[PDB]
């Protein structure tokens, strides 16, 4: 295997792959437009009256009501699965933790520093002990 | 990659000086100046820095296409500095997750060599026979066709 | 439980949601852009709506690789 | 699959939660109906301890745990338990939101009530079904076998019942329901085990005994020739290896185990065996369909697994019975999820889509709904 | 003291020689610690799997062994039927 | 001369710790040889005989297909001749 | 490091004190716990000669000091010993004050209350460390080793003590502490070197004794054809020079010193050995977990570095426990440490963070606040 030749092919994936992501997002909110104008139909108010506006609201306050049940039961939903996110990430915290808790630690910050000064120490205070004279 | 330019201007003080040391240790006359990467590799032991020697070691067997076996300043010079961590910052978690969300149109959990070799094609890649390993290696460390978020986010974390 | 209380709940929404219902006391135009208005809310939580819910989905689909991670464990 | 929607037969019992989607072969999720805390103190600090360990995960635990079962006799007596229980086998096992999905629980023959109510309630209140419906564990033993009529003996884990049935029509005043099922038999075993010096107390150690239960004993064909038998030679001393080694040795203590389904007075019970008690529900019907019952007797239910029972029972019967009568017993391989798959016919079944409890009819009638028309 | 001087000097260079000589140890100690870790996981695994192979073999023999015999059975049955 | 000589002893103990840790890092290293050795081999051992065991349990398979097959031709004998 | 608290994990031991910061892999500084007061009358003057030394300086200044362990058998008998060895350590050998720093000592289980009880009260008296917890010394052995489960032999220099755990709940009853150590088996080295004409009585000897055991003596893998291959060869006489010169050889006093550890009865104790008293730990837990334990033996402390004793110990665990289960007995390289290292993992967690008993607690309960809920 070799070294370059795999970063420079793996930089260029992950990048093209974020660019798709993007696109694709871009794609979504398309369609999510053209849901938009499916489902809620834009009114035209060209030439209109005082009927179409009654109707207008009529129809308004019973779809507000319809898309606000809707919407409350798919807020439920999301609280729920909002609480089993948190749920699966304290088991996968947990997990890992019994997995690499042991392996991170700071191993001699500085033990491996202190090497060669108590042996120097010792013998230059048996020496300074004996240069009282 | 090209970073040899950027990286001989962006090191700071906390490995220049021990990249300083490394060259005094290293050229103290009748050298050349293109610091032979087998001693620089034996006088970073000797400095006490832990990285990782068996793949500098392989990379020189390799690396530095014309097979000149004395690497300039650029890529041997890298490989010892190799010791800090001038990562591109890990990505991020959530983009992977995203990323891989977006790959699993089997909708599955996971991803396999089809649906890599798909994304190849739509990019356009050459072609390389250490697929299908590359993927039990990484993705696959359970032997069961099952991989994991985590596995795709070490599988290029902080690549440059 | 776990019956009541969103009743309630959404009632009380519904309450502070639903403005007072009166439109026939003023002029043409302030009604026009009342309603307008209001279905451009509409419109506004409808889109919010759907697009929760492709979030859910997705999550759910997390849920499910979370779920299949803590049976990875055991 | 796709669209539309698919009903969730969970079937409750008392020993093993069978679960899954209608119109399948087999359950998707079995599991054992156990919830045990744990009993010890627990020294290690982040471990991720749960405070209860439910189904299947209790079973790899149970070394430091203390199950407990909820379900005792058919009759529910811990309702926190067992709506963590459908909390889990809903979530874990399946995976599939309640939500979404009508659910047909089963309910052994003759009882309680107030037990009834209650899992309908919950299953309104709490897990929020669309609509849910209950039905007695044998009529749906007796779909699985593709009959019509037919006297079924469901011998389970909780409690043995026998309900006749002859052309559709149940019979509901020859029911003969029997306290005596595959616990009590766990219990003789354990305390016949002594005999021989073995000690099993612990509750998690009663699993140990299920385990030796399940794997050696079986029904002799004539208890004293057996019992003169073992007390002569040694052929039958079958051994065993514990979680940790030290093998045992069953000598009669292999058919004397599951022969106290035919002499209950072996555990001081004072009823008869479930040889007799099933000429007893036939002799109750009328005289002129008792010639189907006895050519269409069928065995369900776990504990009707021991190896040789097929034959002991018709050999009784056979004694008990008029001699021109031709008896018969039906006994599939699949006798263990016989309920479970009869479950899952009779709800893929497009006559009974209209029969489920809908929600505004419990909102209309209260949990009292179940005892009504629609049963 | 010249003569001092000079098993001075001599334990020098001896005393360097020791040194190296210990780095060289503690590189060889690391390097098979290494080594020993890695095969002994290879070993947990091996184990496990094993193991696993042995249980699936015993149930399948059981298995066997049941069905065989109802087979058996049910065939006398066929030809006192017949 | 005495700071001399004073230098020598100290090079002497340094001499003797080195010599010291010579003996104790071969010690380690060949206790570790012996532990690598032994776990190689029983290594080697336990994934030849597992992957008999697993040998053992395709053929049973095999063996099981078969019976159930003919359970079930006799199965339709049997009731047939009901 | 720079902002924030950093933890001193101390460990007072008997015959070592290891203490550090936590989040390390070695203790800082380790040095035998030994105050000795000189016996000599003294008469050079302004020599500055103090009145106690303690530590690793009364290791050099042996020759006229009259050494004294503060720490028997676990327990702590002679307190004001034990604070002075406490203050040097935190003041010489680590040179930070402890009003900045929480402490985490370590216990042997089975102790006295009071010895427990009164170390808590002199680190918050005396030292007024912000917050100080006790933890037993056989769990973080357990942790060093990177397991869950295990029973772990801590067989230190005072007491020796087994501590089951299984899935991080440990087993109160099953806790088999034995007074054997390293300090027995000193003492019984120095008693029959006395059979070749070596005596070592003062006290000051008992240390090179010490090292005599340190450096020659090992585990033999089977004790009768030792002695009896020891009394015809000269294979094993290996000799040692003392601190003066005359070389000594020791024969086979070798394997008879550590040998004591598997037969008590040779310093005339009734209990069995340590091979024995594991599998009696082993056996008066549950039957379920005792492959488990069986399959994760850990052992620990100093004197388990025996050259031989991963082997001799495995054999007779083989000998006792039933033939199928696997016998297997982790030995880190890194043995002597292992409980400090251990503690500097369980101090270096955040869940654990939150479990030290702060000062305000203690003010507010006293002392015998560390038997209540923070253990
Ligand atoms: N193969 C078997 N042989 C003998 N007894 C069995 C066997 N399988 C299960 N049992 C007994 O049957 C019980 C399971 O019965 P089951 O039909 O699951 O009860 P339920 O009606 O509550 O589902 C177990 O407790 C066990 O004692
Ligand atoms: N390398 C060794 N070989 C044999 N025995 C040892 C060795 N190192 C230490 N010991 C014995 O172990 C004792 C030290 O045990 P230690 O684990 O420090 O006790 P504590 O649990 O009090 O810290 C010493 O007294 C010594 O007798
Ligand atoms: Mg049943
Ligand atoms: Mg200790």
């Amino acid at each position: 295997i070799s070294a370059s030749r795999k970063l420079q092919l793996k930089t260029l994936m992950l990048q093209i792959a974020k660019q798709e992501l993007e696109r694709e997002a871009e794609e979504r909110r398309g369609e999510k437009g053209r849901a938009l104008s499916t489902r809620c139909q834009p009114l035209e108010l060209a030439g209109l009256s005082f009927a179409e506006l009654q109707d207008l609201c009529r129809q308004l306050h019973a779809r507000v009501d319809k898309v606000d049940e809707e919407r409350y039961d798919v807020e439920a939903k999301v609280t729920k699965n909002i609480t089993e996110i948190a749920d699966l990430n304290q088991k996968i915290f947990d997990l890992r933790g019994k997995f690499k808790r042991p392996t991170l630690r700071r191993v001699r910050i500085s033990a491996d520093a202190m090497m060669q000064a108590l042996l120097g120490a010792r013998a230059k205070e048996t020496l300074d002990l004996r240069a009282h004279l | 990659d090209d970073i040899y330019k950027a990286a001989v201007e962006q090191l700071t003080e906390e490995q220049k000086n021990e990249f300083k040391a490394a060259f005094d240790i290293f050229v103290l006359g009748a050298e050349d100046g293109c610091i032979s990467t087998k001693e620089l590799g034996k006088v970073m032991r000797m400095l006490g820095q832990n990285p990782t020697p068996e793949e500098l070691q392989e990379m020189i067997d390799e690396v530095d296409e014309d097979g000149s076996g004395t690497v300039d300043f650029d890529e041997f010079l890298v490989m010892m500095v190799r010791c800090m961590k001038d990562d591109s910052k890990g990505k991020s978690e959530e983009e992977l997750s995203d990323l891989f969300r977006m790959f699993d149109k089997n909708a599955d959990g996971y991803i396999d060599l089809e649906e890599l070799k798909i994304m190849l094609q739509a990019t356009g890649e050459t072609i390389t026979e250490d697929d299908i390993e590359e993927l039990m290696k990484d993705g696959d460390k359970n032997n069961d066709g099952r991989i994991d978020y985590d596995e795709f986010l070490e599988f290029m974390k902080g690549v440059e | 439980g776990k019956r009541q209380t969103e009743r309630e709940k959404k009632k009380k929404i519904l309450a502070e949601r639903r403005k007072v219902l009166a439109i026939d006391h003023l002029n043409e135009d302030q009604l026009r852009e009342k309603a307008k208005e209001l279905w451009q809310s509409i419109y506004n939580l409808e889109a919010e709506k759907f697009d929760l819910q492709e979030k859910f989905k997705q999550q759910k689909y997390e849920i499910n690789v979370l779920r299949n991670r803590i049976n990875d464990n055991q | 699959d796709d669209e539309e929607t698919t009903a969730l037969v969970c079937d409750n019992g008392s020993g093993l939660v069978k679960a899954g989607f209608a119109g399948d072969d087999a359950p998707r999720a079995v599991f054992p109906s156990i919830v045990g805390r744990p009993r010890h103190q627990g020294v290690m600090v982040g471990m991720g301890q749960k405070d209860s360990y439910v189904g299947d995960e209790a079973q790899s635990k149970r070394g430091i745990l203390t199950l407990k079962y909820p379900i005792e006799h058919g009759i529910i007596t811990n309702w926190d338990d067992m709506e963590k229980i459908w909390h889990h086998t809903f979530y874990n096992e399946l995976r599939v939101a309640p939500e979404e999905h009508p659910t047909l629980l089963t309910e052994a023959p003759l009882n309680p009530k107030a037990n009834r109510e209650k899992m309908t309630q919950i299953m309104f209140e709490t897990f929020n079904v669309p609509a849910m419906y209950v039905a007695i564990q044998a009529v749906l033993s007796l779909y699985a076998s593709g009959r019509t009529t037919g006297i079924v003996l469901d011998s389970g884990d909780g409690v043995t019942h026998n309900v006749p049935i002859y052309e559709g029509y149940a019979l509901p005043h020859a029911i003969m329901r029997l306290d005596l099922a595959g616990r009590d038999l766990t219990d003789y075993l354990m305390k016949i085990l002594t005999e021989r010096g073995y000690s099993f107390v612990t509750t998690a150690e009663r699993e140990i005994v299920r385990d030796i239960k399940e794997k050696l004993c079986y029904v002799a064909l004539d208890f004293e020739n057996e019992m003169a038998t073992a007390a002569s030679s040694s052929s039958l001393e079958k051994s065993y290896e514990l979680p940790d080694g030290q093998v045992i040795t069953i000598g009669n203590e292999r058919f004397r185990c599951p022969e106290t389904l035919f002499q209950p007075s072996f555990i001081g019970m004072e009823s008869a065996g479930i040889h007799e008690t099933t000429y007893n529900s036939i002799m109750k019907c009328d005289i002129d369909i008792r010639k189907d019952l006895y050519a269409n007797n069928v065995l369900s239910g776990g504990t009707t697994m021991y190896p040789g029972i097929a034959d002991r029972m018709q050999k009784e019967i056979t004694a008990l019975a008029p001699s021109t009568m031709k008896i018969k017993i039906i006994a599939p391989p699949e006798r263990k999820y016989s309920v479970w798959i009869g479950g899952s016919i009779l709800a893929s079944l497009s006559t009974f889509q209209q029969m489920w409890i809908s929600k505004q009819e419990y909102d209309e009638a209260g949990p009292s709904i179940v005892h009504r028309k629609c049963f | 003291a010249q003569k001092d001087e000079e098993k001075m000097e001599i334990q020098e260079i001896q005393l360097k020689e020791a040194k190296h000589i210990a780095e060289d140890a503690d590189r060889k100690y690391e390097e098979v610690a290494r080594k020993l870790v890695i095969i002994e996981s290879d070993l947990e695994r091996a184990e496990e799997r094993a193991e696993l192979s042995e249980g699936k073999c015993a149930e399948l023999e059981e298995e066997l062994k049941t069905v065989t015999n109802n087979l058996k059975s049910l065939e006398a049955q066929a030809e006192k039927y017949s």
